[PDB]
């Protein structure tokens, strides 16, 4: 349904190539042959609107295998040949112009603007839009072409020529969007610097730089969500308001009227974190705001979360308290199922709190109710909102103590209905509801930098080397679990018992897998002679073979992402820092920084930061005289040579 | 300058960075003095003329960037190296910038297993920074895989 | 915790710019604008002393903002500005003459001390206090100043002006002790040649050298403390003298008067083991030092480090078997406290000091109590002078055994007051005593080099790789000992009593952790049909998942900190080698090295070595 996609845009690049050899204009203009256009275009039938596969004519085919000199023939003799934009489905609106532009060089483009051409040709196709398909973005308009190219020949010849330099696209992109989005990102620089020179101060409200696409977002706030880490860098310059500089000692004034957590506009820290593309989290190692969210953590964000961290602790522990010590009345009848199958003894009261004890207890049965809503109101909100399973595929695949913390206020309101109706299996929903509850204190542990980067590990081995373990377990205990089964069913399950029910002996089998029971022996009556043979092999790829390999996978893969998990712990402070700034009211959290009224620098709020900058007289020596006009280390070359013929031989 | 790959270019963009202290793009005479005086040597004040009016080619007194790249072309290091490790230099350089780190030499390591510790990665560097910022430049990336 | 001293400058670091934008001359002085000088110094509406946010002139801004047109107008106008220092707390007496020489030249450190600066002034603002709350400390003197910026040709202008090669700071810092602790350590050694060899006088008196600070430190010694090691091998060379070369085979003599511990003074090994950054232990692998500790421990300091440690061996069996044989009578009280439940069937007895045997017992309680006061008359009035249990209890911090002999003496006297007034439970006392008073022989286990590296890594496993794993192994536990609870609590007890009361389901699930027990398996009886559901998730996150990551964070750590663990070893060489130095007496102990009296080159102890370098 989607792999015809692939298929019927190389049925039209071979279907562009036949109608090239079928025609005599067109297999002229496929190479030079400059004697055999002046030889056809002096005939009468000869169609110099042919259309081809795709909507070509002479000159695009005379662009596209760059002839110009059997461009300059065709611009004679056909006068609306700079018009006629493609048809297909594919390349649309690109006309001789654009792909004169695209080669990086041509004389057609200073041919083809003589030649009253149409800078306004929005090249709107299926070829000309981002997404996991074509290899290139480069834009709509003649000028967005020109830029994403490296032409600084060429961007200033188009400017000349009553160009646009503000219009937008389809996606709501300016120029200066698609510059940031290229994957050459230091020759985008310069010619980020040179799409501003020819603004010339419009009086376009915001000029250029502060204008935002159809999903709202800056190009300062587009090398944040991208990823673009030069670019970010750069933009960064015009913010800086550096005070002083006592010798070695500098003092700038960084402007956080776009990175700090504004109002209900969504500010860049909103915007990194609720996103893919790993290179987004590169950007909270920067001098603006590994700086902001440091001093958003010491001072405001940690005392925070450790009084929600222990208002918590004391809400599980009032919860605990209240299972321990439920209610419980003894058995009714007489043990009337046979024997040797029951052995409970108590039974569940129906309604029962006539007693000092149980008013104590129905205090504290409340408080676990009363909050088990609130975990049910600041969360359900966003599941309520942002949809239920369909809508919903944002916060379930993103957080996993999302999930956790709302199945846990599930379970109380199941228990607050089987107290109240008077159900029988009211021990199953408090089995999840403990497990679940003292699991969430695993939440308040990212805050710790002892315990921050070992929560981030566990997560990456249940969805990492433990499920690539879990279905390899599964196989081997559907077998040899029907193995020992069939062996012990013409036995006697009286001395050994492991194996007489097969939900029983999928429940020994999976034991003895992880060894956490003995295993079966009786020493006292001549056991099955295949059952020698057949957990002889079970005892060698299970405890010796499978669980040894399973400390092998997490050995490897503990040393390899040891570096990414400090990436991905101080990724999670400012996921906690910034969801603690949002819930708490503003009469707690003061906004962050220094404010400008009476300072005298605008409403603009700003962050000092001094640093000791450097010395390295050797690097600024060499480029000051251009100015200047009229043993470890064995171990370690031994590293560089292991790497060298590693990589000049692959 | 016609040439200039994007290796070049951003070291020069991290040379005009240290040698600008005011963030803006233009170098006065002023501040091309203050460097001056830090290596040593004194400045006359017409010999700071000297230096900014030999290459202003717009005529404002203030080297941009465009006029400061090509007169790095004027005073040109060299071009010579070759196109496999320019080629694999892009492959270690994730974050595009002509750099690479720490961090950036603990994820090819990595790659080719080798098990190295934190301590190596940064003793590696050592060899291999000559202006000694311990960030290895293109010029030092090029003289340690084929020289030593 | 909010840092209101980061609030507090940068709340006066803004209203600096504020200051100079609302004033005439100021605006013009952070400029060049000689023109808008001039029109401004004529009106004799100047106020040359308008006094700033942080009390800066009109002089200050000139300088610091660098203005040399500005700054000739400002001396030739009004010459008193010169004679002029700051007022704000953070920068007291920061005078012109500082700021232009941290600019690391200027025509005005000629033009200030032509018209009479001041070449010795005191910076003593709190922002100069060497902190982590100040990226730099230059000292407090302008020649201090351009020493640590690296600049010869203003050290070399200031002497001739009349600095003072010796004055000292606040923490008694001269200007030698400051280059020491500038981070830029080869240019430190350039500025070390020059500042010595200006000095040249006879009234030398313990001379530029041999002049300590307010701590007591040398100029030699605190680079022993702080860590320079590139300062270190160039103070060595005024120590040392050649002796004689005979092709490839040279021997030197080192000067043992600074770094061997003689009886009174604090030395350099001694300086270096009680302080605590990392870089001051390359220290111990230098030239004179890798043999003062060789040579010391290979011949008197590993022979009675056996000695003591096989003297303390047969103290714990003298302590073992007077808990072994202890007087033990049988039961006198009926049992009648269901024997359902109770096996308790011996009493302790009040005085069994009769027979022969337990006469021979009672030199065995004598030994191990008079044993247990020495300990606290050698260790304890430690404690009391050094620190009160933070000094010298950075053993009560780091390096533990401090506090388990301590815990092995406090709890034998324990045993003894239970025993004279015939208390309840000796038992309690006497389980700590052992379990304590055995794994101090891992003390003495950092001589042989088989156990020296090891008993570290029993040190840096439990301090980070097993006590952060144990934060997630109680909130595991408390989740399912309160879940297993609850399942087996409507079910009889007498056949699988994992879980009969809470404070054993919280040991049956520590047990089912670790799998140091079975696993709660009862057939013949069916268990409830949510217990194989909720222990199939506890036979997960358990043996598999999270014993088995523990198997792999100390697999990750244990090659990690292999350079380390080796040379903090060797750290415990020292601090085992002086140690014994200064509790042992004098009278065995031969002081390590060759005397110069005998020979003729002074007082002073030397130490020779050989080697080759072709
Ligand atoms: C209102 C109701 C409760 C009232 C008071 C509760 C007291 C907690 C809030 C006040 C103190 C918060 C605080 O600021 O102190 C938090 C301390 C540790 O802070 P630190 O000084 O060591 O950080 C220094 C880090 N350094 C070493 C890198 C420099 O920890 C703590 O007491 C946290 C207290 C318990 C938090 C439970 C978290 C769940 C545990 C999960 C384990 C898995
Ligand atoms: C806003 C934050 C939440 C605030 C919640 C406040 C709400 C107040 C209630 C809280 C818990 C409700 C559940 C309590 C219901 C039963 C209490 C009870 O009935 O009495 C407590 C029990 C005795 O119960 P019993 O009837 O079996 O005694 C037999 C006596 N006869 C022989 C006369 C029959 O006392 C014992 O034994 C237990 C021994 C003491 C241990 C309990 C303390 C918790 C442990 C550690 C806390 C550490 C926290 C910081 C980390
Ligand atoms: C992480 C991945 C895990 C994948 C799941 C693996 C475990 C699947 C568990 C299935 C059942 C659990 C639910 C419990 C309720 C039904 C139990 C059951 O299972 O019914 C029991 C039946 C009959 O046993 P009986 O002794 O009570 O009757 C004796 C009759 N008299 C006395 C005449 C001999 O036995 C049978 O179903 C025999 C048929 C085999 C049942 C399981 C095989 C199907 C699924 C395999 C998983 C796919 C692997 C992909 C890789
Ligand atoms: C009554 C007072 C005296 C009682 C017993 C006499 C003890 C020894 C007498 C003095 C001899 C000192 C000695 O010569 O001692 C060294 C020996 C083994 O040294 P080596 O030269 O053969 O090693 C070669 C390695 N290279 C070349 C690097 C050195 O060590 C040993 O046997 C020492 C044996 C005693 C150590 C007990 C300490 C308890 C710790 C147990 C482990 C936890
Ligand atoms: C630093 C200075 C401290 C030393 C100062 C001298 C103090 C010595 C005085 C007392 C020491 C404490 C002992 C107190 C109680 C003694 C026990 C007793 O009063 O009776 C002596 C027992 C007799 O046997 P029985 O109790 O079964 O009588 C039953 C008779 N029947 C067997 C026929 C049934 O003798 C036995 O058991 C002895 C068991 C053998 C244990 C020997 C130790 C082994 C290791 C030695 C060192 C290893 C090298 C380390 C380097
Ligand atoms: C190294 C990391 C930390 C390790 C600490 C782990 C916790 C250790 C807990 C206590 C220390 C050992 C002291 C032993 C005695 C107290 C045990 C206890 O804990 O109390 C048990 C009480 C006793 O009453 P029962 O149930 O046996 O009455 C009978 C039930 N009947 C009437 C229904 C039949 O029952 C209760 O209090 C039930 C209340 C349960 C709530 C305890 C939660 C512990 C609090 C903080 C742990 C740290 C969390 C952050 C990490
Ligand atoms: C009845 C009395 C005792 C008051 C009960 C209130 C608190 C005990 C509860 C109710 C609301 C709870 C909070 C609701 C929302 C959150 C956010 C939630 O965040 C996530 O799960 C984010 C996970 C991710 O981003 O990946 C973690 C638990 C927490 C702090 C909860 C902590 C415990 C709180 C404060
Ligand atoms: C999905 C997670 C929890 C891990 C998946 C691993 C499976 C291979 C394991 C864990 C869950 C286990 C199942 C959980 C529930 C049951 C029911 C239970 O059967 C009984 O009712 C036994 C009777 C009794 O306990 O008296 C034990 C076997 C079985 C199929 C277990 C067999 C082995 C399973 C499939
Ligand atoms: C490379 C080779 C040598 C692998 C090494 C494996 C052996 C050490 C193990 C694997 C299979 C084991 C055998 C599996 C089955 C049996 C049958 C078992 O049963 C009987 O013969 C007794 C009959 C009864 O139980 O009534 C006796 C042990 C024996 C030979 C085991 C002996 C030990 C063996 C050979
Ligand atoms: C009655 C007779 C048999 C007594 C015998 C004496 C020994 C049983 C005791 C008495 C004093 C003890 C010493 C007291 C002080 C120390 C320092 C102590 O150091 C620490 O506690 C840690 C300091 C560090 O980190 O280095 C190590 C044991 C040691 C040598 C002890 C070794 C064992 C000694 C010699
Ligand atoms: C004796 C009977 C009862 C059971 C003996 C089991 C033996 C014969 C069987 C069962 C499981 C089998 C293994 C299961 C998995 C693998 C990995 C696969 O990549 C190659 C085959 C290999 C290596 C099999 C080899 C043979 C094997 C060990
Ligand atoms: C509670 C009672 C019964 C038992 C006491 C056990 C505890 C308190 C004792 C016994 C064993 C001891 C450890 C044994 C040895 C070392 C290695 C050393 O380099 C650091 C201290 C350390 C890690 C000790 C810390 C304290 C310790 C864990
Ligand atoms: C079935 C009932 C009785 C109990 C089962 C408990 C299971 C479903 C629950 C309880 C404990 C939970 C785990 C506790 C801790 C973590 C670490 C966290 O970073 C990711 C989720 C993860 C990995 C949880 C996954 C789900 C989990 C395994
Ligand atoms: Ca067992
Ligand atoms: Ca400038
Ligand atoms: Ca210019
Ligand atoms: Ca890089
Ligand atoms: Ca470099």
């Amino acid at each position: 349904r989607r792999e015809s996609w692939a298929q019927s845009r190389d049925e039209q690049n071979l279907l562009q190539q036949k109608r090239i050899w079928e025609s005599p204009l067109l297999l002229a203009a496929k190479d030079n042959d400059v004697q055999a256009l002046n030889k056809l275009l002096k005939y009468e039938d000869c169609k110099v609107h042919q259309r081809g596969a795709m909507g070509e004519t002479a000159l695009h085919i005379a662009a596209l295998y760059d002839n110009l000199e059997a461009a300059m023939v065709l611009m004679e003799a056909a006068p609306e040949l700079v018009f006629e934009p493609m048809t297909s489905e594919l390349y649309e609106g690109q006309t001789a112009l654009h792909i004169a532009v695209v080669n990086q060089n041509m004389n057609l483009v200073r041919a083809l603007l003589a030649r009253r051409a149409s800078v306004s040709a929005r090249a709107t196709g299926t070829a000309f839009r981002r997404s996991p398909r074509n290899l290139i973005y480069f834009g709509e308009h003649p000028l967005s072409f020109a830029a994403c190219v490296n032409s600084e020949e060429i961007v200033r010849l188009l400017i000349e020529h009553g160009a646009d330099i503000r219009a937008q696209d389809s996606l709501g992109n300016t120029v200066l969007h698609i510059l940031i989005l290229q994957p050459n990102k230091t020759f985008a620089c310069q010619m980020y610097n040179l799409l501003l020179s020819y603004d010339r101060h419009g009086d376009h409200l915001q000029p250029l730089d502060l204008v935002p696409n159809h999903q709202g977002l800056t190009p300062f706030k587009l090398a944040g969500v991208e990823g673009n880490t030069v670019m970010f860098q750069h933009l960064m310059q015009k913010r800086k308001h550096t005070q002083w500089t006592y010798g070695p000692l500098t003092s700038t004034l960084y402007d956080l009227t776009e990175i700090d957590s504004s109002g209900d506009e969504q500010s860049l820290l909103e915007l990194i974190i609720t996103t893919k593309k790993r290179e987004a989290r590169q950007i909270l190692d920067q001098t603006p705001v590994k700086e902001l969210v440091s001093l958003k953590w010491k001072r405001y964000g940690r005392p925070y979360f450790c009084m929600l961290g222990a208002i918590y602790l004391l809400y599980i522990i009032c919860f605990t308290m209240c299972c321990i010590y439920r209610p419980l009345k003894p058995r009714t009848n007489n043990r009337t199922s046979p024997r040797d199958n029951t052995l409970l003894q108590q039974k569940l009261l129906q309604e029962a709190y006539v007693t000092p004890k149980d008013d104590i207890r129905l205090v504290g049965e409340l408080v676990t109710v009363i909050g088990a809503i609130i975990i049910l109101l600041v969360e359900v909100p966003d599941i309520f909102r942002m949809g239920v399973t369909r809508f919903f595929g944002q916060t379930i695949l993103g957080g996993p103590f999302h999930v956790l913390i709302i199945t846990y206020a599930f379970m109380v309101l199941v228990t607050m209905v089987m107290r109240l109706i008077s159900a029988s299996g009211e021990v199953v929903p408090m089995s999840f509801a403990l497990v679940l509850g003292w699991c969430n204190v695993m939440y308040f542990a990212r805050g710790f930098q002892m315990l921050g980067p070992f929560t981030i590990m566990i997560q990456k081995m249940i969805f990492g080397d433990l499920m690539r373990f879990c279905w390899l377990m599964a196989v081997v205990i559907l077998g040899f679990a029907s193995a020992f089964y069939i062996i012990f069913q013409t036995e006697d399950p009286e001395e050994l018992g492991h194996f007489y029910d097969y939900p029983m002996a999928l429940f020994s089998t999976f034991e003895l897998f992880l060894t956490i029971i003995d295993g079966p022996a009786n020493y006292n009556v001549d056991l099955p002679f295949m059952y020698s043979i057949t957990y002889a092999a079970f005892a060698i790829i299970a405890t010796l073979l499978m669980l040894n390999l399973l400390i092998a996978m997490m050995g490897d893969t503990h040393w390899r992402v040891a570096h990414e998990r400090d990436e991905l712990w101080r990724a999670q402070i400012v996921a906690t820092t910034v969801m603690l700034e949002r819930k708490l009211p503003r009469c707690l959290w003061p906004r962050s920084g220094i404010c400008g009224r009476e300072y005298g620098l605008g409403d603009r709020w700003f962050l000092r930061v001094e640093d000791r900058q450097d010395l390295n007289r050797q690097r600024i020596q060499r480029y000051a005289q251009a100015f200047h006009t009229r043993r470890s280390t064995s171990r370690s070359s031994a590293n560089w040579e292991r790497l060298r013929q590693g990589t000049l031989r692959r | 300058a016609d040439q200039l790959t994007e290796e070049q270019i951003a070291e020069f963009k991290e040379a005009f960075s240290l040698f600008d202290k005011d963030g803006d793009g233009t170098i006065t005479t002023k501040e091309l003095g203050t460097v001056m005086r830090s290596l040593g040597q004194n400045p006359t004040e017409a010999e700071l003329q000297d230096m900014i009016n030999e290459v202003d080619a717009d005529g404002n007194g203030t080297i941009d960037f465009p006029e400061f790249l090509t007169m790095m072309a004027r005073k040109m290091k060299d071009t010579d190296s070759e196109e496999e490790i320019r080629e694999a230099f892009r492959v270690f350089d994730k974050d595009g910038n002509g750099y690479i780190s720490a961090a950036e030499l603990r994820h090819v390591m990595t790659n080719l297993g080798e098990k190295l510790t934190d301590e190596e990665v940064d003793e590696m560097i050592r060899e291999a920074d000559i202006d000694g910022d311990g960030q290895v430049n293109y010029e030092e990336f090029v003289q340690m895989m084929t020289a030593k």
